[PDB]
């Protein structure tokens, strides 16, 4: 429902319906563009507000669709910083972004199947980019989301001690412990493996792993 | 353009994500050395550049 | 020549320095004629340049080009039931889209190749024409104009080399249509060489049973009939001979399970050969292995055809692999709820060998779950280890969001308000919390419950209803039967098996019958209480606090928790008292729902909801009326109205209510009717037997997509409610509401749309059989 | 819904109904179905004053050929089976040589059926039943099989002679590929767009050869109705490919002499040098044989549901499904008679045999036609 | 508790009396894993310890354990196997 404009026109109507608000406006003319005009050298840039404005509707994953339309067709640019930043935050949204937990109860155990996608994209912008404008706060994400991992598989440990694998206990913890030496949660799921390890009859290795809580305690 | 007079430049829901400090690593006994390190946690730090989260320019 | 210069014409869509890199005419170049002469074609085979014109003057060159992207529509004409993509993906076969480039000399044979496409979908009947415009600075079209005749139509097939069995009786057991009669519609006939491949696998298997080891297929040939529709078929078979199933040779890495397996492979010797009983019974070991831990019990059977008594030999060969496979699971998108519930329904659990079946139990909780959209399943082996999987399983769940509701009678009586929200646990809690509160000009209400369903390892689920009741029937304050009931009921779910989820708990039924309209089966249970009030008036008072005692039986033996289609279900709550109440009653009514699928795809299954009802007293007392049975206007009640299908609630002559105007309450009243009248209220009885049988039925219109809650359901609703202690001794005008055979019939449909907003069943009902006091809605919008 | 749903092909119906030889029937014995629905290869005969016709499920019937009435009656429709009395389903037309008069059903049973009385003479049943009629000559019964197999047989006993395959197409690509003899070798196409020519006396390939476009990468069209038997005059042999190709060409050789692979050319007698064609959207045509060079043309029946032309009362005559019978100039070109003598219509063979002219109906099989 | 039916705890991960006769102190960890492949667990700190440890509560009687651990040295060369029973 737009037709064909000059193709430096059409920027404009993609900028200016950007500026509306009402948000089912601002891709209709930031799309009419790169259509009619895709071989002009600034439809990667067309593509940098499309991601942008796609989050708005709550329509996410066109941003990630329009996030591989700069990298795969585009060969050389230092923009995929953005595009890789742009990737883990469609990534994480799927993941938690709701208000129903507006009454003191968070959203760990909805299960990030793409937010473990979002860690794999912050953590290719801290090596593809150093001194982009992104690598400080995907840093902080990546601080996180392997702690979201964490105490979701924390919930398993805790669902192991709940249940009775207790194998299966010291497992979600090892799969916890062996990835990373810096979360609180790799400290109190140390016990309970070795509650594990304590209904187990394996106190000595209880101890073991309460030797490694020993110099932990700091 | 609807809204609590709100959700523009913003994330739904809640933003958990900035607000936390890096996670209180932990100091190991002697020999008590398992591999800890052992996941994929190439994650170098730099200090470039820009802003964080919501504060973060977003053009 | 050397270049100078060179002129790039026309391209508009492609770079203009990819003219020059394909140019072997560059600058900087030996530039002869002839590789001006290669520029023309070379930049034909480009496919992008409409024309390519090379000339140069004298040394300076100019390529004149009119370049043919960008093929800007594709415009599928003609193809009415036939999607225009898939058209498309030829399009894209021969390397042809939007933004492509149009060369107008391959016109005709992807036209042959669409064409070809509709060769082999079962048409031929349909010219195809390319029209093709140019438009604004490059751009050029496709309109593709489709003469969509007729397709290939089933006529016959031959099975040759058959020589005990019929054609037709295949055809009957086939998916190739050649016969669909005009009172037995129930199906369409056209072609597709797959159904040609399935109704060989059909018949490969017909001759699997029945003993045809030698059974084979030698080809099969359609008649390519000269009328573009014709579908004669020979089908070259070898049908063999029925040979004997008469020996299971198993051998193989066998495990020491091989009774296990033996059990399985009960054959009988000299039996005709069954290969299809065995191309079960060789998938029933890769179960018992599978349980056994080998997550790959490769199996090898071989029919050891011993043709010297025309008999076979069922060697199987066996590699079992390793057990202790179970190590850790992953999960794919839980996104409203917790893991740890689909963990507690997932009961596969790691540090174990596989339960492939195991595997699966965990999946019929999922299944039971009702949050499902699928649930479905990667699983990967953890490579390099065969004690090591690690199964990924990837859904889709299952939405939320509704609100209703309703409309009157308010705005000339007081204000009707209703509240109560729902959001499911709530939005994924596992701990649910139940809350109503309400008003019109004639009651307060404060209702709450509180569920924890998932603190527990066990399957427990408790709630415990309390309640406030301002029920006050404001006519003056009074004059139309009031009923107040306040206080704390129980209901419960369990295991006892994880289909077992039983179902029981505590009352206060505090009943405090003041004011009370005189029909007489209310009085029914107030003759067990001992009342003596006034039979005219409505001052008399009654008050009962039914301290009552819920159990029961939920066998959840249900398939899905959103679309069930096989199995065996209860949702039970009835109550009976000990000495210590008011009332030394039993409240008993029962429900029944078997499923049994007859299509196996499950698109044409029963759906059961019925209830019954016996109740008395442990001697001397009986069920109260407030608690009677209520049917007509309901789930399994359809085509008689609101509180209908009963015995009756048979007013006495009404004279006084304490409070009754210039002729109204037409309660039999002093006003209208002052007489022993039954009308049209169901008292409900101590016997209920009522009944609804519902169908699956899919619909060839509706999308697949959300199809998993739209639904066609069609039933007849036969039944009543009678009263065992129905008395004729003052119901001498009034009919024998004792008997089971006051068989109330009515008949209908339910039309279901998967709407958003909540179950919106907008049901048609015929009561044929309608009995007595019974009214009518045949356009039910009830639920 | 569906009785307007279809983007069907309009024919063009019958331009200048003509009667100069006022055309007229001698008379209406309607035997019975015969075709209907039922696409086969029998077609009826008119031979020796016994109308060797046939119905496609019932009663053997010869009639006698000047007032139609029966000489005699059998029912091969085989009298249990499977089911009960077996209809009889023909694979082939109607065969008469000597006296058997061999007619293959889809049982693959083609029977030695006497001329007398319809006596199975002898029986044998076949590796699968026929896309032809089956070729009965100089002691064999070749017959082009459904499975691409001549499996020619003894006329004695059924004792197969010979059995190979022929120019096998995708599917049962249907042709009537029947082996024609001549100069010691049956020539026979295939259904798959090639031609060939095989030793008649011992089913040994003279050659085979590609002739043209079939279905399989370069496929070709569903509805057109192609004589793949040729007409064989002296070993300059003339014969279509399977998408109605016409090729002339050695017999013992296949060396083109010159062709016609231009289209899916139906049906065709060999005048000569009049080569007569019905093309495949019925557009008559006639030709020569020194070079495919038009004498005349018709687009008057053009898509109408034709049989093959033969040439009797000096006319082009040829029947179609609609039941009209047309008389076309030996010369240009257009009608000299046409006569609609029936409604079910024709899709076998009007048999200009016996100095008259039969045909046979979807149900109105067999009249005689004068004009 | 008095209750008659209890939704268990469960596991697996064990060794068969014939894979106990199949180690031998002194085998290798590979001499393990040619039969018994790899452990659910092994011993991440210190030593090539393995593991194949099974517990079970039978439904509120008590509750079992199967503690079968495989103390390696560093050269993967097996030195200790503690089949250790339930409580």
């Amino acid at each position: 429902e737009v037709p064909d404009n000059p193709p430096n026109e059409i920027y404009a109507t993609a900028q200016q319906k950007l500026q509306d608000g009402n948000w089912r406006q601002a891709i209709t003319q930031l799309e009419a563009l790169d259509n009619r005009y895709p071989f002009g050298p600034y439809s990667q840039q067309v593509q940098l507000d499309l991601i942008y404005a796609y989050y708005k509707n709550a329509d996410l994953p066109l941003a990630q669709a329009a996030i591989d339309r700069f990298i795969r067709l585009n060969p050389t640019h230092p923009n995929i910083d953005y595009v890789m930043y742009m990737r883990g935050l469609t990534n994480m949204a799927l993941d938690d972004s709701a208000l129903q937990g507006f009454f003191g109860v968070d959203r760990s155990d909805r299960d990030p199947q793409h937010a473990r996608a979002a860690f794999s994209d912050f953590s290719k912008l801290v090596r593809g980019y150093p001194n982009s404008q992104y690598t400080t706060d995907a840093t902080k994400r990546l601080v996180f989301l392997k702690d979201r991992l964490a105490k979701y598989e924390y919930s398993v440990a805790e669902y192991y001690t709940e249940r009775g694998a207790w194998v299966a206990v010291v497992n979600r913890v090892e799969g916890m412990l062996r990835d990373y030496p810096d979360t609180q949660a790799t400290r109190d799921a140390l016990p309970l493996m070795e509650n594990a390890y304590r209904q187990m009859q394996m106190n000595a290795q209880a101890e073991k792993v309460a030797k490694i809580i020993a110099a932990n305690s700091s | 353009c609807s809204s609590d007079s709100r959700y523009k430049r913003q994330v739904s829901g809640d933003e958990a994500y900035l607000e936390a400090a890096p996670l209180a690593e932990l100091h190991a006994p002697a020999g008590m050395i398992l591999p800890v390190t052992s996941g994929d946690y190439a994650i170098p730090v730099t200090n470039g550049s820009g802003a964080v989260g919501k504060a973060l320019d977003i053009r | 020549f050397v270049v100078k210069d060179i002129h790039f014409e026309g391209l508009q869509r492609v770079a203009v320095g990819a003219a020059l890199l394909s140019m072997p005419v560059r600058t900087g170049d030996t530039v002869n004629d002839e590789d001006i002469s290669n520029t023309i074609r070379a930049l034909f085979a480009t496919g992008n340049f409409e024309d390519v014109r090379v000339l140069r003057d004298g040394d300076t060159l100019l390529v004149q080009v009119k370049e043919r992207p960008t093929i800007a529509s594709i415009t599928f004409s003609g193809n009415k039931s036939v999607k225009d993509d898939m058209l498309k993906q030829n399009l894209e076969a021969s390397g042809v889209r939007v933004g492509e480039s149009l060369d107008r000399t391959t016109i005709a044979d992807i036209e042959k190749g669409l064409e070809d496409f509709y060769y082999s979908v079962g048409k031929y009947s349909a010219s195809v024409k390319a029209v093709v415009t140019p438009l604004p600075r490059n751009r050029v079209d496709l309109k593709l104009v489709f003469q969509e005749g007729v397709s290939a139509e089933i006529q016959q097939i031959n099975i040759v080399g058959n020589h005990a069995f019929t054609t037709d009786e295949l055809i009957s057991h086939f998916q190739l249509r050649d016969e669909v009669p005009w009172w037995n519609v129930v199906g369409d006939r056209k072609y597709q060489k797959q159904k040609l491949a399935g109704d060989l696998e059909t018949l490969r298997s017909y001759y699997l049973d029945r003993g045809y080891a030698r059974f084979n297929i030698d080809s099969t040939q359609v008649s390519l009939t000269p009328d573009k529709k014709g579908i004669y078929v020979t089908v070259n078979i070898t049908e063999g001979d029925q040979y004997k199933l008469s020996g299971v040779e198993v051998s193989g890495n066998l495990a020491g399970h091989s009774a296990e397996i033996e059990q399985l492979t009960k054959i009988e010797p000299g039996e005709l050969y069954n290969g299809t009983k065995v191309t079960k019974m060789e998938d029933d070991i890769k179960k018992l292995l599978g349980r056994y831990g080998y997550a790959y019990p490769r199996v090898q059977s071989m029919p050891e055809i011993n043709d010297a008594d025309k008999t076979v030999k069922l060697r199987v060969n066996v590699d079992a692999g390793n057990r202790f496979y179970v190590r850790k699971i992953r999960f794919e998108g839980n996104d409203t709820s917790k893991d740890a519930v689909l963990r507690r329904e997932m009961r596969q659990m790691e540090g174990a060998w596989l339960g492939s079946d195991l595997v699966d139990q965990g999946k019929e909780r999922l299944n039971r779950l009702g949050f499902f959209e699928t649930v479905d399943t990667d699983t990967q082996r953890v490579p390099g280890s065969p004690d090591q999987v690690d199964v990924v399983y990837k859904v889709k769940e299952r939405n939320t969001g509704s609100f209703n509701f309703g409309i009157g009678y308010g705005t000339e009586s007081g204000v009707s308000f209703q509240a109560g929200v729902q959001q499911d646990n709530w939005l994924g809690t596992g701990y649910a919390v139940g809350i109503n509160g309400t008003k019109n000009d004639y009651q307060t209400y404060a209702e709450l419950s509180v569920t924890n369903p998932y603190f527990t390892v066990d399957g427990v689920s408790l709630g415990g209803r309390l309640f406030y009741n301002d029920f006050q029937a404001d006519d003056a304050d009074l004059s139309d039967y009031t009923n107040k009931s306040y206080g704390t009921d129980v209901t419960l779910g369990f295991p006892i098996n994880e289909y077992n989820s039983l179902r029981a708990g505590l009352g206060y039924v505090h009943n405090s019958l003041s004011n009370m309209q005189p029909q007489v089966a209310m009085w029914r249970y107030l003759y067990s209480m001992g009342e003596h009030p006034s039979t005219s008036d409505q001052d008399n008072s009654f008050k009962t606090d039914d301290f009552t005692f819920n159990y029961g039986w939920t066998y959840n033996k249900l398939d899905r928790g959103y679309f069930p289609t096989d199995g065996s279900r209860v949702n039970l709550t009835g109550k009976v008292t000990i000495p210590g109440s008011d009332n030394e009653y039993y409240k008993v009514t029962l429900d029944t729902a078997t499923y049994v699928p007859i299509d196996d795809d499950h698109k044409w299954v029963v759906l059961g909801r019925t209830r019954w009802g016996y109740g008395d007293g442990l001697g001397g007392k009986e069920m109260p009326f407030y608690e009677n049975f209520y049917a007509g206007g309901s789930s399994t009640v359809r085509g008689f109205q609101s509180n209908t299908i009963g015995p009756k609630a048979v007013y006495f002559p009404h004279q006084a209510s304490n409070y009754d105007p210039d002729y109204d309450y037409e309660c039999a009243t002093q006003d209208g009717a002052k007489d022993l009248c039954k009308s049209d209220d169901a008292v409900g009885g101590n016997a209920m037997a009522v009944a609804s049988l519902e169908f699956i039925t899919p619909t060839p219109f509706i999308s697949d997509k959300y199809a998993n809650s739209v639904r066609t359901s069609f039933f007849w609703d036969m039944g009543t409610v009678w009263d065992t202690n129905w008395d004729s001794s003052q119901y001498s005008g009034y009919p024998d509401y004792s008997d089971p055979s006051n068989i109330r019939m009515s008949a209908g449909i339910a039309l279901q749309w998967m709407s958003p907003l909540g179950p919106l069943v907008f049901s048609y009902a015929q009561p044929f059989k309608k009995y007595d006091g019974d009214k009518a809605e045949q356009f039910q919008f009830n639920i | 819904l569906f009785n307007s749903e279809e983007d069907v092909v309009k024919m063009s119906p019958l331009p200048t109904v003509e009667n100069q030889f006022t055309p007229t029937t001698a008379w209406s014995t309607s035997v019975g179905s015969g075709i209907g629905n039922f696409y086969s290869n029998l077609h009826p005969a008119l031979a020796d004053n016994v109308v060797y016709a046939a119905d496609r499920a019932g009663l053997v019937k010869a009639l006698n050929a000047d007032d139609g009435k029966e000489i005699w009656s059998v029912s091969l429709a085989e009298k249990d089976g499977w089911f009960s009395k077996e209809p009889a389903l023909l694979s082939g037309g109607v065969t008469v040589s000597g006296g058997h008069v061999y007619i293959g059903s889809e049982k693959a049973q083609v029977y030695a059926l006497n001329t007398s009385d319809g006596t199975v003479a002898w029986q044998t049943k076949v590796a699968g039943e026929a896309l032809s009629r089956p070729v009965v000559s100089d002691g064999l019964v070749l017959i082009h099989t459904s499975n691409g197999q001549l499996q020619a047989l003894n006329e004695a006993d059924g004792a197969v002679k010979w059995t190979v395959n022929l120019d096998m197409p995708s599917l049962s690509l249907r042709g009537e590929s029947a082996p024609t003899t001549a100069f010691g070798a049956a020539v026979v196409g295939g259904d798959n767009g090639r031609v060939s020519a095989v030793l008649m006396e011992q089913g040994q390939m003279i050659w085979q050869q590609r002739i043209s476009q079939a279905t399989g990468s370069t496929e070709i069209d569903r509805l057109s109705d192609v004589d793949t038997t040729p007409v064989v005059v002296n070993g300059v042999v003339f014969a279509l490919a399977y998408n109605g190709n016409l090729t002339a060409l050695d017999l013992r050789s296949g060396q083109i002499m010159w062709k016609r692979e231009l289209g899916s050319v139906n049906d065709f007698i060999v005048d000569g040098n009049r080569i007569y064609l019905v093309d495949q959207n019925d557009r008559v045509m006639a030709l020569t044989i020194d070079g495919g060079v038009t004498l005349w043309t018709q687009s008057d029946l053009l898509h109408r549901l034709l049989t093959s032309p033969v040439l009797y009362n000096g006319n082009l005559v040829v029947g179609d499904s609609e039941g009209y019978l047309h008389w076309i100039n030996v010369e240009d070109g257009r009608f000299v008679a046409q006569q609609k003598v029936d409604s079910s219509g024709f899709q076998t063979e009007p048999v200009a045999a016996d100095g008259k002219l039969l045909i046979q109906a979807k149900d109105g099989t067999v009249y005689s036609i004068t004009r | 508790e008095r209750v008659v039916y209890r939704p268990d705890i469960n596991q697996g991960n064990y060794l068969t009396a014939n894979d106990v006769s199949k180690i031998r102190v002194g085998m290798t960890q590979q001499q393990v894993a040619y039969a018994l492949g790899t452990p659910l667990m092994s011993d991440p700190f210190g030593t090539n310890t393995w593991f194949y440890v099974f517990r079970q509560q039978p439904g509120h009687e008590g509750v079992t354990q199967q503690t079968l651990t495989l103390t390696f040295n560093s050269s993967g060369v097996l030195t200790n196997i503690d089949n250790k029973p339930a409580l």
